[PDB]
């Protein structure tokens, strides 16, 4: 599960928006209701943030891309 | 009906917003699309104007939506009701038998008299004699002792209630076996049942307070 | 000794000292410096905001987190506002800006 | 929500417009009852009410009444927060010369005016007495 | 049984005393009055003081504990609150 | 008005009053856990700005509110032991429970 | 505030402006009388002499005391020197969610967890529990899980076992010299009322086990917990910031 | 008028100094020096307004009396930290008194009962006058062995129980769904959508203006002695 | 302005 963050660090080389792409996908996980990409094993959302980050497949950029989508299906499914 | 309706107003309507107001009355905070449907006969703005004169009138208004009279045009409702009652169902307005209730016996007055005798002999002088709820009350002048009056009740037991009454006078009327109910401040009742006896006993223990 | 939430002062709305009163732990300065020493912003804020002075903020605090959110709503500690009050009462004016 | 800390002296006008009163006595308490009085240190009418929408006399404690003066003492029924930041002022009768600018090492009013302490504190003390504008 | 029209009395008077209408709850006749025009009803008929203590009265305990904890839960944000500030 | 050292107390259970005695002292030799209750006092309490709960309760059913609230010494939490022995003080010209 | 008996506390502050005031009105009243000047001129001195003394008791050259043979705290003593406001209140504060206990050692750990006991853990994590037992509908009201959590039954312990699953706690020695003082850890609930504590930690703390206290403290939002994650999580740190020397080395 | 008034302050220039010589009276009595001085020289001054000097007396006897009334008025309205009246200061000095001689005339102790009679008041006063007769506390005063911590560290708050987008948002969280339902199927009242959060305030400003009206309606039925059988008679 | 507060007096301070 979650011993070490080294690779985040590895895909995400600052260290300090680590917690804030992580903040937002795990607040994005736990108070809006939205499934995760990894399957669950029975943990809080933090290791299912951060180990999204260890496969890559989330950061800054793509979380900016699909809520940049989600208000585009805001105002365009508002008609 | 309406002849009620615009009477009981005092001819301040006519017989459209009579029977709109009988709509309005009749299910609380309905829509004026359902007063138009069940008056078809009416225009719209004609329905519209009737409201315009009971809104004007200020009896019926809006909740958002909500059409309902007030308190005065419900008034107006029930004394037409009132009216129809009188004019249209008769025995409906009715009354049947009312309890008096209660009516003093005779050996509560003799009883009254000995207490009166035993109470003007001891020199206990009396604010006022009374049949208060068909009861006598045998009210000192002032309140001697802490207490107030030595009333009769007609269940059978004569009663020594005061206000707040010292310790061994309570002691002295529970050396002839009465009871007492103390209250939050300071007022006590005394049971005896209402006897002769009972009235010797007690003005005899009141008579050396 | 332990404690989740518990008495509170009176000048300055921040938990008591000690065991027999129903006390907190003191979380003193110098391990501030050791907050700071680490890239750890939030941690030292709602360390000195949330769970000690902001009355708005703990409450807020406490019900989100018994509604399984965590998000905290700093606003300002009361004790900055007491040395607001009592500089300001001598005669010196100071003031909050836009 | 806000940027910079504005630090300046204080106008007396200011601090006119800071308080919500003068306090006027130095007693406090009701003593038999613990009630505050009428303009002494602590007061209804100059800092609020001191219970929970609890007025001095008594009358107004209505909800509906809520927000509103009494007629008995005049206390507006308001929250308990109200008295911890109404400040409130003492009109003093003589002037008096701030501690902190006469003896904060180096006197501000001491450089200011160019003049040793020694002789400002001689004449703060009524023992010695100063000049104002002789001329001719 | 009568328990539910307890539950739309207590419900009721949850709505009532929750938006800051107070004074009608706690005299009682005017309140059976308000109760009666908003269509409650026993038996086919209206609510009377009689009727309103023996439907208070004829009823179980452990109802009586299920309808003040149906109760409390409209009044949670203040209980939480209230305890918040208790827990010694 | 003054404080009492009775036995009664609102809002407990009966568990908790089964160790006193009819006074509200409990007896010498009861053993006794954190959270039990030793001698139950109370204290005189108006304007109380009561709650909702008692707000109903005292509403619909037929039920006056209390004037009074707890102020009893309980045990202090986590210790358990033995009560071995208990002293009464009682001020001059004040009269006495039956324990004292 | 009245306190516990007749007694009264008050601040000596009162006292202060009590003294300015009675003296402000007491030359007021002198002035109506028309005083000759010795009255009102030392009337003026003492007036000058008590608002000097409620701005700064003590930088005249004696300060004045009220009672108990000892100096009365102004206006300026109330903010200066470690007592004041900044150096005592608003710097450091007294925080909640927090404990302390004894230590001890427990070698059966890996290094990113820690031993708690489980009174502790079911006293700081209060909230937590509560919000899981209304989330899973054991409760239904607040105080009924009070009752649950007091009344203790077998079920709360699974319920502190997830909400302490992956929740981190943050571990201090009170002497605090550099930043390896504060560590976070993951828990495990233990018996017993100390905090076991990894072996290759003694030599970061500076602890030796001679009956020292550690305080615990709890991270709350989540942008915290992910702080301690990254970055306060004991395997992070492993090299001293003042060299590339290990910290970790076997004492 | 001036004449006379300078005359006064030559004659309060001469007794400051017996002012200064009665003053030393009442030093650790809770005031200061200058308090006790100032207030002696109002004693001179309406000493000075009311003296006879054709009574062939010296001054210091007729001075002595207003001195001693300036001064202990002033402790008397003074000196505590809540003024408390004259009448039971002197009373309290009276049982300092019988306490000082009854105390080592009965040598062990003195009982509020002996002071029941030496003073002839019922006693329960006596024990009321003991309760006021104590001064307050500084929470600056340390706690034992001089440990860094003042009494204001412990005293505690206790008024903490019972307390516009979020407040009508609570106002939604409220509603367990029982209240909306018979807010639908008795008051009409819709909670459907996420509305604007402004339909919701206003949506509950006719909630509130609703209960009122009906309310309105409510009370009036309080007039007629009829029954509804007859009210219905029109529905 | 250290931490991750360096990245937020970024986005404050540039929004000035
Ligand atoms: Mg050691
Ligand atoms: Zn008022």
């Amino acid at each position: 599960a979650r011993v070490t963050v080294q690779d985040a660090v590895e895909k995400i080389g600052n260290r300090f928006d680590l917690v804030l792409v992580a903040a937002r996908r795990a607040r994005q996980m736990q108070v809006g209701g939205k499934d995760p990409l990894v399957p669950e094993e029975n943990d809080k959302t933090t290791v299912i943030a951060l180990r999204e980050i260890e496969e890559g497949l989330i950061n800054n950029q793509i979380l900016d891309v699909r809520e940049r989508q989600e208000q585009q299906e805001q105002e365009a499914a508002e008609l | 009906k309406v002849t009620y309706i615009i009477k009981a107003s005092n001819d301040v309507l006519n017989e459209k917003t009579a029977t709109i107001l009988i709509t309005i009355a009749k299910k609380d905070f309905i829509t004026a699309a359902e007063v138009r449907e069940v008056h078809p006969d009416l225009g719209n703005a004609v329905v519209n104007s009737n409201i315009g004169v009971l809104i004007k009138k200020g009896l019926v208004e809006k909740s958002g939506d909500g059409l309902i009279i007030t308190g005065e045009a419900q008034d107006i409702i029930s004394n037409a009701a009132t009216l129809y009652a009188q004019e249209n169902a008769p025995e409906l307005l009715k009354k049947r038998a009312t309890r008096k209730a209660r009516e003093i016996t005779s050996d509560m007055e003799e009883d009254k008299d000995l207490m009166l005798k035993l109470l003007d002999k001891n020199g206990f002088v009396l604010k006022k004699v009374e049949i208060y709820r068909s009861n006598y009350l045998a009210i000192l002048e002032k309140r001697t002792n802490g207490i107030r009056n030595f009333e009769i009740n007609n269940n059978g037991n004569m009663r020594i209630f005061g206000y707040k009454m010292m310790e061994h006078h309570i002691q002295k009327f529970t050396d002839i076996g009465m009871s007492c109910k103390i209250a939050k401040n300071g007022n006590v009742y005394l049971d005896i049942k209402r006897s002769a006896e009972n009235i010797e006993a007690v003005i005899t223990v009141a008579s050396e307070l | 000794h332990a404690r989740s939430t518990g008495s509170y002062s009176l000048v300055t709305q921040q938990p008591l000292g000690g065991k027999a009163q129903f006390g907190g732990q003191r979380f003193g300065e110098m391990e501030v410096w050791a907050l700071e020493a680490y890239g750890a912003a939030y941690t030292l804020q709602e360390m000195l905001t949330v769970k000690s002075d902001d009355v708005n903020g703990r409450t807020k605090m406490y019900k989100n987190i018994v509604d399984g959110n965590h998000q905290m709503e700093p606003g300002m500690p009361e004790s900055f506002n007491v040395l607001l009050k009592e500089i300001r009462s001598l005669g010196i004016n100071i003031e909050l800006e836009d | 929500e806000f940027d910079a800390i504005k630090i300046a002296l204080a106008s007396p006008d200011m601090i006119r417009s800071w308080s919500f009163g003068e306090v006027k006595k130095p007693e406090t308490i009701n003593y038999r009852t613990f009630k505050p009085e009428r303009d002494g240190l602590f007061c209804a009418r100059i800092f609020g009410p001191v219970k929970d929408y609890e007025c001095l006399c008594g009358k107004y404690k209505r909800l509906k009444h809520r927000g509103v003066i009494c007629e008995k003492c005049g206390v507006e029924v308001t929250q308990t927060k109200v008295r911890r930041e109404r400040m409130g002022h003492i009109e003093l009768a003589s002037p008096t010369a701030h501690i902190w600018f006469l003896k904060s090492l180096p006197s501000r009013i001491g450089l200011l005016l160019d003049m040793p302490l020694r002789d400002i504190e001689r004449v703060l003390y009524f023992e010695s007495y100063v000049v104002i504008e002789g001329g001719m | 049984k009568n328990i539910d029209t307890v539950r739309e009395i207590i419900t009721v008077a949850s709505i009532l005393i929750k938006f800051s209408r107070e004074d009608i709850v706690e005299n009682r006749a005017n309140f059976i009055a308000f109760l009666n025009e908003i269509g409650v009803t026993h038996e086919g008929r209206k609510l009377n003081q009689n009727s309103f203590r023996k439907i208070v009265s004829e009823l179980t305990q452990e109802d009586k504990k299920t309808l003040i904890d149906e109760f409390n839960e409209g009044f949670e944000g203040v209980y939480r609150y209230l305890e918040m500030y208790t827990n010694k | 008005g003054p404080e009492e050292i009775t036995a009664d107390i609102p809002n407990v259970g009966e568990a908790a009053l089964s160790k006193l005695d009819e006074s509200g002292i409990v007896y010498i030799g009861a053993e006794v856990t954190g959270g039990d209750i030793l001698v139950g006092k109370v204290t005189p309490k108006g304007e109380t700005q009561l709650t909702p709960e008692e707000k109903l309760l005292r509403a619909i059913f037929g039920e006056k509110a209390s004037d009074v609230k707890d102020s009893s010494l309980r045990v202090p939490n986590g210790v358990s032991g033995t009560v071995i022995d208990v002293q009464v003080f009682t001020r001059d010209g004040v009269e006495k429970d039956k324990r004292a | 505030v009245p306190l516990d008996g007749g007694r009264f506390a008050t601040s000596d502050l009162n006292d202060l402006y009590r003294r300015v005031i009675n003296r402000n009105n007491r030359l007021k009243r002198l002035l109506d009388l028309a005083a000759p000047d010795i009255i009102v001129r030392n009337e003026k001195r003492m007036l000058q002499e008590a608002v000097d003394a409620l701005l700064d008791n003590g930088r005249r050259g004696r300060a004045i005391t009220g009672s108990n043979k000892r100096p009365l705290k102004s206006l300026a003593d109330m903010i200066k020197g470690k007592q004041g406001r900044f150096r005592q209140n608003l710097l450091g504060k007294r925080v909640d969610y927090s404990g302390r206990s004894v230590i001890t050692v427990g070698p059966y750990l890996r290094l990113h967890q820690c031993g708690l006991p489980k009174k502790m853990a079911l006293e700081l994590f209060k909230p937590f529990i509560y919000g899981k037992l209304e989330l899973r509908g054991l409760a239904t009201t607040i105080k009924a899980a009070k009752k649950m959590v007091e009344r203790e039954e077998a079920v709360v312990w699974d319920i502190l076992d997830e909400v302490i699953r992956e929740h981190p706690v943050l571990l201090n020695r009170a002497p605090t010299l550099h930043r390896l003082g504060i560590q976070a850890f993951e828990p495990v609930l233990i018996e017993g009322k100390a905090i076991q504590l990894h072996p290759l930690v003694c030599a970061a703390y500076n602890a030796d086990f001679d009956g020292d206290q550690m305080a615990v403290h709890v991270p709350l939002t989540l942008e915290a917990q992910l702080e301690a994650r990254a970055l306060m999580m004991s395997t992070n740190n492993i090299l001293s910031p003042a060299n590339g020397e290990p910290i970790i080395v076997p004492s | 008028e001036a004449k006379a008034r300078r005359a006064k302050k030559e004659m309060v220039e001469a007794n400051l100094r017996l002012v200064i010589s009665i003053a030393k009276k009442y030093t650790n009595r809770g005031l200061q020096f200058l308090d006790l001085i100032q207030e002696g020289n109002i004693g001179l001054m309406k000493a000075v307004d009311k003296f006879e000097y054709r009574r062939g007396y010296k001054f210091s006897t007729y001075a002595t009396w207003w001195i001693r009334q300036a001064i202990t008025r002033s402790i008397a309205d003074q000196a505590r930290t809540i003024r408390i009246p004259v009448h039971m200061i002197e009373t309290i000095n009276k049982l300092n008194r019988i306490s000082r001689q009854m105390l080592q005339e009965m040598g062990r102790e003195p009982t509020p009962e002996e002071l029941a009679e030496r003073m002839l008041m019922p006693e329960d006063k006596i024990r009321k006058v003991l309760k006021i007769a104590k001064e307050p506390i500084s929470m600056e005063t340390p706690i034992g062995d001089d440990e860094d911590s003042h009494l204001g560290d412990f005293i505690e708050d206790t008024t903490l129980e019972l307390p516009l987008r979020a407040a009508t948002h609570d106002v939604l969280a409220g509603l367990t769904a029982r209240e909306a339902k018979v807010l639908r199927m008795r008051f009409g009242i819709d909670m459907n959508t996420d509305y604007t959060l402004e339909e919701v305030g206003k949506q509950f400003d006719v909630t509130r203006e609703r209960i009122r009206q009906i309310e309105a309606k409510a009370l009036r039925k309080l007039r007629h002695p009829s029954r509804s059988e007859v009210l219905r008679s029109f529905l | 302005p250290a931490g991750t507060g360096y990245a937020y007096h970024q986005d404050r301070m540039r929004r000035r």
